[PDB]
RNA sequence: GCGGUCGCCUCCUAAAAGGUAACGGAGGCGCUCAAAGGUUCCCUCAGAAUGGUUGGAAAUCAUUCAUAGAGUGUAAAGGCAUAAGGGAGCUUGACUGCGAGACCUACAAGUCGAGCAGGGUCGAAAGACGGACUUAGUGAUCCGGUGGUUCCGCAUGGAAGGGCCAUCGCUCAACGGAUAAAAGCUACCCCGGGGAUAACAGGCUUAUCUCCCCCAAGAGUUCACAUCGACGGGGAGGUU
RNA sequence: AUUAUUGGAGGUAGAGCACUGUUUGGACGAGGCCGAAUUCAGACAAACUCCGAAUGCCAAUUAAUUUAACUUGGGAGUCAGAACAUGGGUGAUAAGGUCCGUGUUCGAAAGGGAAACAGCCCAGACCACCAGCUAAGGUCCCAAAAUAUAUGUUAAGUGGAAAAGGAUGUGGCGUUGCCACAACUAGAGUCGAGUGACACUGCGCCGAAAAUGUACCGGGGCUAAACAUAUUACCGAAGCUGUGGAUUGUCCUUGGACAAUGGUAGGAGAGCGUUCUAAGGGCGUUGAAGCAUGAUCGUAAGGACAUGUGGAGCGCUUAG
RNA sequence: GCUUACAAGUAGUCAGAGCCCGUUAAUGGGUGAUGGCGUGCCUUUUGUAGAAUGAACCGGCGAGUUACGAUUUGAUGCAAGGUUAAGCAGUAAAUGUGGAGCCGUAGCGAAAGCGAGUCUGAAUAGGGCGUUUAGUAUUUGGUCGUAGACCCGAAACCAG
RNA sequence: UCUGGUGACUAUAGCAAGGAGGUCACACCUGUUCCCAUGCCGAACACAGAAGUUAAGGUCUUUAGCGACGAUGGUAGCCAACUUACGUUCCGCUAGAGUAGAACGUUGCCAGGC
C-alpha cells in the first residue's frame, strides 16, 4: 500500500546475432559471410579475408573447411574444388 | 534378413519426435504389422522408438 | 496514489548454435582526437627485492625471478607480443563513381564485401590505406533558409520562382516524433463497463503470532531433570 | 521427415585451483609483549577456468524406409491461457503465488480406471448387432472375474495421513567372549546354558489436540480379504478382430478395392423448404386452401396418401 | 381404459412381467410391478450442475441490404485488337443508329529526352526496371471504398 | 649418412642440472676511417679486417626430480524407460574430469661442402 523504494536497475541492449553462418563442408559463393564476432576468435585462413575487424568472408567459390592453426588457435579456409 | 514390427501401444501422449519415427517405419493404427528387410538403419530406427512395438523373426 | 523510471552500448540470469521474461543483480553514453588518423622502420608487460641528497616500507636508473597476473582516450566482455602496446620520420585514403554476393530483419532502417574505372600519398619493392583493437557518442517526414544549380519555366524571350545535386537551423530525451502552442479538484458528481482490479467474509500459505517438545547453559550451598529457562533446532494450530 | 556411417561450430552438468576474489589452521617475518605479505596440506564461486560429457543445432548431395515441401495470389480467425513433470529467477529450498525455457494433455476430446474430481494413468467415437481378443486397473459381499499355488515379512487393524529425537522393539546381515550371564557385589567362592555395545539394514512403537454426526479402507467387514516377491488362469473400453451397410478421396481405368471419416474461431462444397413471375401441362361443389388425427416414405432439412371438419381456389416440371 | 398411500425423484432412456387393444400389416399399439445408467437450456470464460447472466407460458412481428467505383475467380463472344456514353426514330418496347471517349498493342527517366532498350554519370564496362507479349466487353461469386452500412442503447452539445 | 637451410606434429617437441669435442658452420672476439643510424651509449643498428681462442651458447648423451600427451577398471553426470514422491531409487545407452601404470630427452618435407 506504501510507495516503495524503487529499483536502480533496468537497462540492457539489443543482442547481436554472432556465431557461425555457414557449415563446414558446404558449397558457397564468392563474397558470403562465414562468422561474425568481436575480436578474432577464428583467424582467416586460405582465400578468406577479415572485414572491419570482424565478418570473416569468402573470396572465391568452393567448400569451407574449419581447422586448427598452431596449438590453440583455429582458422577457416575455402578451396576452389568443385 | 526379414523382420515384422507390430504396434502394441498408443502413440498418443508421447513427443512428436517418436510420433514421426513411428510413421517413418510404416505403422499406421494400433495392432498393425509390416514385414520389411533387416538393415543397420532399420535396427537403429526401432531402437529409438522402443517400448511401443514388438520385433520377432 | 506517492516515488522512480521511458533512447542507445557491455556482462550475468539464458539450461556448450541463434533467440529468450520480471519494479531481477552490476556498470556506462548524448564524446574526444590534426594528433590518439594513413604508410615505412624501431622497440617491449606486471606482482621482485637489491641499498643508492634523499629515503615518506614507496623520490631513480639498472640487474635478474619476471608468463600477460601489464598496458590500451573513455564502462564491460571478446581479443592482441601479426603486438591491436611504446617512439620516429614523411604525408592527408578522415579521396570521386560503382560494386557480384551475403548477414540481420513484420516494415522503415542497420551491417560487412572481393573487385571494377580515376587521381594520388608510403615504401627500393611485393604491397598497404574508402578515419581511431572491435561494439555506444543521436531524431523520419513537412516547412524555412542558402549557395553552384547541361531540366520546365506557359502568347515570345527574359524572369522572381519551382525540380535534380550539395549543404544549414530549430525540437521532437514520454527519444518510430498526436498540432514541433497544453495545470489542478470533485464529500453534489453523471453515463458505459469489470470480480480481467481493491475494502468485508470463504479458500491456499504460515514470515510474524500462540502452544508443544529436543540439547541443556545458567537459578537452588547439596539435588542441571521442585521451579525458573541462554542461544540454537524440530513440530502442531489457523483464534493476531 | 526419421534412421544408420562421417565432418564441423560451442564451454553448460560435472569437475578443478593453473588466473581473480574469498577462507580454516600447523611450521612460515612483519615491534620494543606478540602484525602487514608469504609456505607444505587443503576448502568455496551466477558475473572464477588448465579441463569438459549426454542432448540439441548446421551440413552431409551417402544407402533403407516414409510423404511431404517451396513460390505467387483469394478469404480468415487469434494478441485474458490453465494444470502436471522436469531445468532456473523472485519470495521465506512459503502459496492452487509470480515471470521465462523444453515436453504432453485440457482448451476444441466422448470412452475405461483414480469412491464423486476440464489439466493425473490407458486410449482418439462414420453407422447396425442379445459375437470374439486385449490396455490401465483389478478378482470375499455391494459389483464382471482366484475365498488360486509356492515362499518369506508383519501383531499394529500397521495397512487406511506429518518431523527432530527416544528406547531391554525386531527378521535379516558382521562382530566380540566368558564354557561368566541371569539371584555374587567393591562406590570375594559358587551353580548350569546363552549374553551383548558396535555396523548396515527391512518392517513396526511412542512422539500425534478442535470445534453439526461415526468421519479419509468409499460402506459391511477382514489376521489375510494386509505387505514383498514369482509363475500362472480369467474378468475388463466407443481400442483391435468378425459380419452387413453410408459416404468420400483415390485407384481400376464397374464393382473388388486401396487407404481415410472427434472437433471450437474460421475456409471450401452439395442440398431442402417459403412468397411472387414466365412457359408447358394439370386438379376442383362428384368439394380447393387451411385445421385435426394416423402404426407410412427419404442419409438430414423434408414428402406423399387415406379419414373427419371446411365451402373457392390451388398443385406439378424447367428457369428467374 | 391401465396404474398409484414404506417412499429420496434434471423425471428421461435401455431391459422387462401382467392387464387391456387391433394398423398406412409390421420381428404392431396403449399402460408400466421391478433393475442398470444419468447434476436443464443460451451467453461469457483458463474453467460454469453452478449460489455468474437472460427467459412466467403460448401465438404474431423482429438484425450483412441497395446505388455507384476498385480488385480477383468462374462462364460466354471476338481476338492484336475489344467495346461503347449522352443522344435520335420505337409496344415507358432497351434492337437498330450514334467513333467525343476508355483499355491493350513498349518501356525507362525528376524532367528536356531517347526508345527494344533506358536511366545511372567520368564511365557502352557492373548493376535497376523493362524485352521473349494476350487482351478486352458484359454478366456470376468473394472481399473492400464513399454513403446510417448487420440491429437495439447512453451521460451530453447546439438552434427555435 | 653429419652439420647449415627452408616447409608439416597436440611442450611426447620443455624450462632444471651437468658430461664432452671441432671451428669445415653457427660463437664469444677491433675500433670508428666510411653506408646506416641509438632524442641514450656504434653492446641492438653498420662497415673493412680476425693475429687470439673454445667457456658459453651449438650439438648430440645422461636426471622421469622438474611438466604436458596420459591407453584400461571404476565412478559423478546425463538421453530414453517403468515406478514411486523424488535432495531419490531400479532398468537400458554414452559414459567423463581427477587419479595411476605408462609413451616420454620429437616423426619428418626438400636442398648445399661431403
Amino acid at each position: 500500500k506504501k510507495g516503495v523504494s524503487s529499483t536502480k536497475n533496468g537497462r540492457d541492449s539489443e543482442s547481436k546475432r554472432l556465431g557461425a553462418k555457414r557449415a563446414d563442408g558446404q558449397f558457397v559463393t564468392g563474397g558470403s559471410i562465414l562468422y561474425r564476432q568481436r575480436g578474432t576468435k577464428i583467424y582467416p585462413g586460405e582465400n578468406v579475408g577479415r572485414g572491419g575487424d570482424d565478418t570473416l568472408f569468402a573470396k572465391i567459390d568452393g567448400v569451407v573447411k574449419f581447422e586448427r592453426k598452431g596449438r590453440d588457435k583455429k582458422q577457416v579456409s575455402v578451396y576452389a574444388v568443385a | 534378413a526379414k523382420l515384422q514390427i507390430t504396434l502394441t501401444r498408443s502413440v498418443i501422449g508421447r513427443p512428436e519426435t517418436q510420433r514421426k519415427t513411428v510413421e517413418a517405419l510404416g505403422l499406421k493404427k494400433t495392432n498393425s504389422s509390416v514385414v520389411v528387410e533387416d538393415n543397420p538403419a532399420i535396427r537403429g530406427q526401432i531402437n529409438k522408438v522402443k517400448h511401443l512395438v514388438t520385433v520377432e523373426e
